[PDB]
């Protein structure tokens, strides 16, 4: 099994490699629209990129439902195929 | 709304219409190459012995 | 209790059985029934050495097996024309006279 | 798993790793030996080669019907 | 090669089931699918008879084609005679 | 352990239909009509040839 | 060593077990067991004393029924009714080990009613005379309904046993007006003079008519298999144990013992007419059997079809056709006597038969599993198996008759191969539907046993067909050199 | 043991259904064709093709056609 | 030894399967493939004796089906074709076996795997090895039972029992075909041995009786016998199945969809080739089909982005390339390619099988890029086997598959030119789709995800072993059996294989066929490997095309989605079948017409009619009288007056007017 300190750090790089994110402001515990400024369609492309890394597929529901980092880590860790 | 709404429909449409034949799915996602392979074994589940006897 | 493990019957029709009225005697018919059986079972025994020995022909010859074993071929084709009881459907040109 | 550890299956089951394996592996060895010794001897016996072959075979050792039929 | 996931608990029937529910090639798992499935969703079934019937069409076209070719009509070489009245009696002619 | 009532008489009678049946139909003699009818098939030829 | 012993056998345990207290279950089952093994025994010891080369009736008795008219009593076997008469002695014993569990619940009269039933199932089949043969014929039908009615699993069961009786009823009362026109006609009932004694074209038409009625109400015909399935569903596992392999295999007994040889024109006459109902039997019934949610009307249907492919194999007058289908009835005789116990196992763990609740028992029952596994391939009729022998022979028969029945009949074995699997798969793989079913137990000592001569006499018959087929070629051969003298 | 499946009321309501389908037969338009091609004219047409397969066998052994019902 | 080769496979395959449970994973599967090894050494000791020694072993045990003259029986038929055959089977089912023993070293049910892998090779080995047609169809049909099962291995997949399934069947509709074709050979011969029908089968040249139609026997027998190897081949008739069968494991698809079950078919046609050599349009018919199936498989495989669809219509094309080389009446040529298929194609299935073992189970193309320089001998594999498949110069598809072509260009007929066009353009879309495999898999820069590629590991010793075995062989067995088996005029076949005089064009195609002929399938290779590489790696417009094109993206999901003929096929077909089980068969008829005229409106009729009867029963004394009065009248009537009454009335008159009167 994955490490949940890794997750958060695998979140937390795909969090910061983004155009319109501020790698200063990015903790395990951000919101999207609130702490660092993204709209819907940033939510899912960061979920896809989180996909794509941790090698998992996300309901779309899910996928959704996804829309902070906080929710992302909870997510991937209690995923087992992480 | 209501041409928010004809315009999500007419995406769908279009999505439908030109989305992948075969689109890739992770292996062990539903419906991937090892989806139900070798799963886990059910919770629950009883295995009683002495089933058939002439006398209890 | 049966005396020896060897068949013992007679190569011969039953007498007193009328081809004009074979439902005459019915022991006569039961007995020219039970003859002609026998009598198809040696044809078709006959049939069957004829076609083993041209089997062992075939393996035994070769390449050349079209005409070393043309003769048993021939012998075991005209062999094979009554041998059946309800072989109807087999081509005329093969199982009839 | 949890509960196929109390299903008898003939064939072992999940993960089947007896204990005394080797020694299994072993008997079934000689048993195969000596099961295959009357199936050889049934092959000697019953195996027909019309044709000497061009060159001495292993099968001369202990085969005899060679050449010995004819279509006659 | 591999313990996987567990499967999931079914479906169990809360609404009256189909009259042809047989036709719902089932498992143990939350995802059945019917006995008989579409491997091409996006087609229909006409239009994808459509195609099938076009390439069936292509193939008798080239067939059609070959005909038309007379391949045999260009041989550059004679038939093959073998010697011994072309191997009658080796072929089985009567002797 | 204990033995069920119908161990004892279903052991039995599968012993005894295994010994009868092989015991009977190996010493059973080969008298079929198949087997009369090539020897007598095989004397015709014999004399025919 | 005689069939009026081996009738008497079934008897004798039959009068002890009714002279017996209910409250003594052990020693009820005990002496119940005993007797049908005893009679198993001596059927095999009829067997290793059988002649194969004589067309004559072996161990034929006389007794004096009626000194005039001429209705004595002849009991003889000839080498067609002789594996029927095991497989009913063989499959008698197997129907109390069933029970064996809850047979207090059950009682004597369970015991004693297979007991009569194998008692009359040995009456029919060792019967040299056409009006005592009828009287047993008609006989089976008290034992068949009881059972089916008292110890049917719902109320249903009341139905499936009018229908039943009803048929059966029908049927036999046809038969016995051309019994009773056919002794007025010859002054005697005896099968000898009846086969060797002619009879007016039309006469033949109609003897022949009403003899086909009354078999294919036994053996299922397109219009009237319909009270098969509900029979199989409602009786219970032995029960439909004997309706199937036993009854069934009387009636295409009867058939073809009784209509074949004595009407040869009639039959040439109509043989194109069974041609077509086998035919339309065979691909519509297995067609329906791939579309069903019980097991048990899935192998009630698998056997109407099997049996029309019996009588599609008998008219093909050919040693191979008429071998091959008394092969074929003896293994499916076998085949859906397996099977049906395997539905009445699940039944018994499981209290339902809609195959839905089941899925995924190879992670609980393996032995079941496996054993499944080889009774659907049987009925699928593999290589190598008993059933696979009966239908190629049947095939062939087929084929040297009438190349386009033959055709039809191979048609089945796509359609056999399709529904034996989906219903394979659906009960025994996949995943365990633990909401559904959450408590399995794999075979018993008891039910492990019970299936290992099924196995056994498969693999025999299928490996190495030549002692069946051999122990009938004589009376085949005569059967079809019956009507002609060339 | 307690191995009685837990039983739902839909599915058994739809095996009742399936099983007493005789209920609901009513002549309809559908099924009298149904009837009317694949319980009559089918057989029908079978038997035809077996009769001519017999009289083809007839013609071609030279014998004169058989009679049949 | 004959025996043993033949039982040894069951031996231990019995013995692992009863006894499982104390030989455990590890002895099980040292148990199955030490019996497979031994099988093979004496089918290599086999061959020596037999095909290099000029002999010819012959068998019998017992007659298994015995009738007047249905001459079954447990025979042996070791020829030059069996023995070669043998060794095919033998071998790869030894690699295979090595190759499962390292490949389900965490699957749980290893010994059932070995047991259902063993079981497998002893009934292929009864298929090859069968002396008569019903040996031969009992093989044919255990064969197709053993896939069956070891297809839904991992019963617990859906789509894998769908797929067992389905594969089942189709082979069913072959072994229904072949069965039609055994019944007619043995009606027209009376006799099942192969010696005896090929002996006698030049003499028959009459007509035939079937479904109302007058057909010659020998082309009807030759024709039924074909269709019966469609399904086991998977040719365009019925070749569904081969795809779909993948979703067993990678040795399965190996050692029974690449090299022994599914050129049975072939087998087949090259063992009845006495029987086939004298029916013209059945050689038409099977060149037809052949050109047909090469075609359609290696335009299908071009899209698939699986790496088992792929090599699994890679095994189709290469089916119909040795059945049509069948239908030249050339057999020799395609027993060969045969075997070299056999070999190459097992390699690629391995290679592929150790790239998916060590991608955790990817499969999918897509996601396998640039894996060139963490798998380098499986690379090399892969690389050796792809350029073999595509017929690279004097490896081991050099010198089966140009052969082929050039007997199929000299074969002056319709069918040859068919066959010639389908060949040359089927070569290259074999040589696009496989080097297009090759650069998704290994060449192009990497899209797979990082999990994948960090913990990514070559194949180890006992998947390593086996690939540089078929390396060797996909090298050297293409030169090394070319003199043997397709040279000029060899005696090697001894009577196996019989080619008629007029039939015979291999010399022709030798001394006749033109250099840019004979060069045709290497052009044709090396510009579908430019187009693989122009459309792979230097190309932005496809999917612009495939999204905003109609037409294309009709004609991308029409190549990939088997030609659309998988959908139409079981649509049309299977549900048709499966309403009728239900909408016809069982609600019109049997719970329909049937029961509303049989029980259920008898039981109702008869109902009312008692009721109605009963309904007279009034309980009253006048009514009772005046029942007497008229049954006193009625007689009265109808007997003292009957004179007058039937100079009036008719019998069915008055029974007619009671009937009504009842209603």
């Amino acid at each position: 099994h994955l490490s949940k300190e890794e997750v958060i750090q695998r979140v937390l790089a795909v969090v910061k490699d983004f155009p319109k994110v501020d790698p200063s402001k990015v903790t395990p515990d951000v919101h999207f629209q609130k702490d660092l400024g993204l709209d819907s369609l940033d939510n899912v492309e960061i979920v896809m990129a989180l996909e794509e890394e941790f090698k998992l597929e996300i309901p779309d529901k899910e996928a959704d439902k996804i829309d902070s980092c906080n929710l992302a880590i909870e997510y991937i860790a209690n995923h087992p195929m992480a | 709304p209501d041409t928010i709404d004809r315009l999500i429909a007419d995406a769908e449409a279009s999505y439908n219409k030109w989305r992948h034949p075969d689109p890739y799915i992770v292996p062990w996602a539903p419906g991937g190459s090892k989806f139900t392979r070798n799963p886990a074994p059910p919770q629950g589940i009883e295995i009683v012995y002495d089933y058939g006897r002439e006398d209890n | 209790g049966r005396k020896k493990g060897y068949v013992e019957f007679d190569e011969s029709p039953p007498d007193d059985f009328d081809p004009a009225n074979p439902y005459k005697d019915p022991v006569a018919m039961l007995e020219m029934r039970e003859y002609i059986v026998r009598e198809k079972w040696i044809q078709i025994e006959k049939a069957k050495i004829i076609r083993e020995k041209l089997r062992w022909c075939y393996r035994i010859e070769g390449v050349n097996h079209l005409q070393k074993c043309r003769h048993l071929v021939n012998q075991y084709l005209e062999s094979t024309r009554g041998i059946g009881w309800g072989k109807d459907g087999r081509h005329p040109s093969l199982h009839a006279p | 798993g949890d509960f196929r550890t109390k299903v008898w299956s003939m064939t072992g089951g999940p993960y089947c790793r007896p204990k005394h394996w080797k020694r299994n592996t072993a008997i079934a060895m000689f048993g195969v030996v000596l099961v295959c010794i009357p199936i050889a001897m049934k092959s000697a016996e019953l195996e027909q080669r019309p044709h000497h072959p061009v060159r001495p075979i292993p099968s001369q050792l202990w085969c005899k019907n060679f050449g010995t039929k004819d279509y006659e | 090669s591999g313990m996987g996931l567990p499967v999931g608990k079914h479906y169990i029937p809360d609404k009256p089931l189909p009259m042809n529910e047989e036709l719902l090639w089932d498992n143990g798992t939350p995802f059945p699918e019917p006995c008989i499935d579409r491997i091409a969703d996006t087609v229909g079934k006409y239009e994808a008879l459509a195609w099938l019937c076009g390439g069936l069409s292509f193939f008798a076209s080239l067939g059609l084609l070959a005909v038309w070719n007379d391949k045999a009509s260009k041989i550059p070489f004679t038939p093959k005679v073998y010697p011994y009245d072309n191997l009658r009696v080796e072929l089985g002619g009567e002797p | 352990r204990k033995w069920e009532d119908w161990e004892l008489p279903c052991y039995i009678t599968s012993f005894l239909t295994i010994v009868i049946l092989g015991v009977g139909l190996n010493a059973k003699p080969d008298l079929t009509i198949e087997t009369w009818a090539h020897e007598k098939a095989l004397e015709r030829l014999k004399i025919e040839n | 060593f005689d069939l009026s012993g081996l009738i008497l056998c079934p008897v004798l345990g039959s009068i002890i077990l009714i002279f017996i207290p209910n409250s003594r279950i052990r020693l009820i089952r005990l002496i119940g067991l005993c007797a049908s093994l005893i009679t198993f025994l001596y059927s095999l010891v009829l067997w290793i004393q059988f002649d194969p080369s004589t067309a004559k009736f072996q161990f034929v008795e006389s007794l004096r029924w009626l000194p005039y008219e001429n209705i004595n009593l002849n009991l003889g076997i000839d080498g067609l009714s002789f594996f029927f008469v095991i497989l009913t002695t063989f499959l008698i014993p197997i129907c109390i080990l069933v029970g064996w569990s809850g047979m207090r619940s059950y009682g004597k009269e369970y015991i004693i009613a297979f007991l009569i039933c194998e008692f009359l199932m040995i009456a029919v089949f060792c019967m040299l005379d056409l009006l005592l043969f009828y009287v047993f014929f008609e006989s089976v039908l008290i034992p068949m309904f009881i059972i089916i009615g008292v110890w049917g699993s719902r109320q249903r069961k009341i139905k499936a046993a009018y229908q039943f009786f009803l048929y059966t009823l029908l049927g036999s009362v046809f038969m016995l007006l051309a019994i009773l026109l056919i002794l007025f006609q010859t002054g005697t009932a005896d099968l000898q003079i009846s086969l060797t004694t002619e009879f007016s074209e039309r006469r033949q038409i109609f003897l022949w008519i009403a003899f086909f009625a009354a078999f294919a109400v036994k053996v299922p015909m397109v219009p009237v298999h319909i009270w098969l399935p509900e029979a199989h569903v409602e009786a219970p596992t032995a029960g439909s144990v004997i309706l199937a392999g036993i009854l069934s295999k009387l009636g295409t007994y009867g058939f073809l013992r009784f209509s074949i040889p004595m009407f040869p024109e009639a039959t040439l006459c109509f043989t194109p007419f069974i041609y077509t109902l086998s035919a339309i039997a065979i691909i519509y019934t297995s067609l329906t059997t791939l579309r069903q949610i019980d097991l048990k009307k899935i192998i009630a249907y698998s056997s109407v079809a099997h049996m029309n492919l019996v009588t599609i194999g008998m008219f093909s007058l050919n040693i191979q056709g008429i071998g091959g289908s008394i092969l074929l009835m003896l293994s499916h005789g076998l085949v859906l006597s397996a099977l049906f116990l395997c539905v009445g196992v699940l039944y018994d763990r499981h209290k339902t038969r809609l195959v839905r609740y089941y899925g995924g028992l190879v992670s609980t029952m393996p032995n079941f599993s496996t054993i499944f596994f080889f009774f659907t391939l049987a009925n699928m009729s593999l290589p190598g198996t008993s059933s696979f022998i009966g239908e190629f022979l049947i095939s062939v028969g087929a084929f040297q008759r009438n190349s386009l029945v033959a055709t039809l009949a191979a048609l089945g074995m796509i359609l056999g191969a399709a529904y034996s699997l989906w219903l394979y798969n659906r009960v025994v793989s996949g995943n365990l539907k633990a909401d559904f079913l959450h408590k399995f137990s794999d075979l018993n000592g008891r039910e492990v046993f019970i299936f290992i001569p099924f196995l056994v006499g498969v693999v025999r018959m299928g490996v190495h067909p030549k002692v069946f087929l051999d122990r009938m070629h004589t009376y085949v051969s005569n059967l079809v050199q019956h009507g002609k003298f060339n | 043991g307690g191995m009685e499946a837990n039983k739902n009321k839909f599915i058994e309501d739809w095996g009742t259904a399936r099983e007493n389908l005789e209920f609901n037969f009513r002549w309809t338009r559908r099924n009298l064709a149904l009837v009317g091609i694949f319980g009559i004219a089918i057989p029908v047409l079978v038997y035809k093709g077996i009769v001519r397969e017999f009289h083809m066998q007839d013609e071609d052994n030279g014998r004169p056609y058989r009679k049949f019902m | 030894m004959y025996l043993l080769i033949v039982f040894l496979p069951l031996i231990g395959s019995s013995f692992a399967g009863f006894f499982g449970r104390f030989l455990g994973s590890e002895g099980s599967a040292i148990m199955t493939t030490t019996c497979v090894s031994f099988s093979s050494i004496l089918s290599l000791i086999a061959f020596y004796e037999v095909a290099l020694g000029a002999s010819a072993c012959y068998l019998r045990i017992a007659p298994w089906i015995s009738s007047e003259m249905f001459d079954a029986s447990w025979g042996f038929l070791f020829d030059s074709l069996t023995v070669v055959m043998l060794i095919v089977v033998t071998f790869i089912s030894s690699l295979v076996h090595l190759y499962s023993i390292s490949y389900m070293s965490e699957d749980p049910h290893s010994p059932r795997f070995m047991c259902y892998l063993s079981i497998l090779t002893f009934f292929m080995l009864m298929l090859v090895t069968g002396d008569n047609f019903l040996q031969l169809f009992l093989g044919w049909e255990g064969v197709g039972l053993a896939s069956y099962l070891l297809i839904h291995f991992w019963f617990t997949r859906l789509q894998a029992d769908k797929a067992a399934t389905k594969a089942m069947l189709v082979n069913r509709v072959g072994d229904f075909g072949l069965a039609l074709g055994i019944l007619g050979c043995f009606t027209l011969f009376q006799t099942v041995d192969f010696s005896t029908i090929f002996a006698c089968a030049s003499a028959p040249r009459n007509s035939w009786i079937r479904c109302n139609m007058r057909l010659n026997a020998i082309t009807l027998i030759c024709i039924l016998l074909f269709i019966g190897a469609v399904g086991k081949s998977a040719q365009i008739g019925s070749h569904t199945w081969l795809p779909d069968a993948m979703e067993g494991p990678t040795p399965v698809s190996a050692l029974i969809h690449a090299a022994t079950m599914v050129t049975a078919g072939v087998f087949m046609i090259a063992r009845c080739s006495p029987l086939f050599e004298y029916s013209p349009t059945a050689l038409i018919v099977i060149t037809f089909a052949g050109a047909m199936t090469s075609f359609l498989a290696a335009t299908t495989g071009i899209l698939q982005n699986d790496l088992k669809r792929v090599i699994a219509y890679s095994t189709c094309s290469q089916l119909g390339y040795m059945i049509f080389a069948c239908g030249i009446s050339n057999y020799s040529v395609s027993v060969f390619h045969l075997m070299n298929h056999a070999f190459f194609k097992a390699l690629l299935f391995l290679s592929a099988g150790s790239v998916i073992h060590a991608m955790s189970d990817e499969q999918d193309m897509r996601k396998m890029g640039g894996l060139a320089s963490s798998f380098p001998f499986t690379y090399a594999m892969m690389l050796m086997g792809s350029l073999s498949l595509i017929g690279f110069p004097f490896l081991t598809g050099f010198y089966s598959k140009d052969v082929i072509l050039e007997l199929a260009y000299t074969k002056y007929t319709i069918s040859g030119n068919f066959a010639f066009w389908l060949g040359s353009v089927s070569v290259l879309f074999t040589s696009y789709y496989s080097f297009r495999s090759l650069f998704l898999t290994f060449l192009v820069p990497t899209n797979s995800f990082g999990r994948d590629i960090l913990r990514c590991h070559d194949a180890p010793i006992p998947m390593a072993i086996p690939l540089i075995l078929l390396a060797l062989g996909s090298l050297f067995v293409g030169y090394l059996a070319k003199d043997m088996m397709i040279g000029l005029g060899t005696n090697f076949w001894a009577n196996s294989l019989f080619v008629l005089p007029k039939n015979e064009i291999l010399a022709e195609s030798e001394f006749a066929a033109p250099t840019i002929t004979k060069l045709i399938p290497i052009l044709f290779s090396t510009s579908g490997a430019s187009v693989a590489y122009n459309v792979n790696l230097v190309a932005d417009q496809f999917q612009r095309a495939f999204q905003t094109s109609t037409f294309c993206n009709r004609l991308y999901s029409f190549f990939n989605k088997r030609w659309f003929f998988d959908q139409v096929l079981n649509d049309f077909l299977v549900r048709s079948f499966l309403r009728f089980g239900y909408e016809v068969s069982f609600e019109a008829l049997d719970k329909g017409a049937i029961e509303i005229l049989g029980p259920y409106g008898i039981s109702y009729t008869f109902r009312r009619l008692a009721e109605r009867i009963s309904q007279l029963q009034s309980g009253f004394v006048y009514h009772y009288a005046f029942a007497m009065l008229l049954g006193l009248t009625l007689f009265v009537t109808f007997f003292c007056m009957w004179d007058s009454l039937s100079s009036w009335v008719d019998n069915r008159s008055s029974f007619i007017l009671i009937v009504s009167s009842f209603f």
